[PDB]
């Protein structure tokens, strides 16, 4: 709606992207982990957290 | 030896002295393991994020 370019806004964060659920992420979870790579090479939905 | 010495005295032969013929009696083997091993000095920290 704005024209912004590459806008950082959603309406709604997408609970399906591709035809598949976005996974979610607690923020103790995602710190303590230590395959981030792996996890990230899709993309996550970090929550429980401000 | 005969006539100056009037007693005698007679004990066990010694484990220790070996005949020089029996010399490889005397090859025995010692371990030294591997110069590339580390041997750690730090301790170790334990924590948790949560």
């Amino acid at each position: 709606r704005f024209g912004f370019r590459d806008s950082p806004f959603c309406t709604s964060l997408p609970r399906t992207i591709m035809g598949n659920d976005v996974r979610r992420i607690s923020y103790n979870v995602f710190s303590m982990m230590e395959d981030i790579d792996d996890v990230i090479s899709e993309g996550f939905i970090l929550y429980d957290a401000y | 030896s005969k006539m100056n010495v009037s007693y005698r005295l007679y004990i066990k032969t010694p484990a220790c002295l070996l005949p020089l013929s029996d010399y490889m009696r005397a090859q025995h083997d010692y371990v030294s393991p591997s110069s590339s091993r580390v041997y750690i000095k730090d301790p170790a920290v334990v924590y948790t994020r949560s």
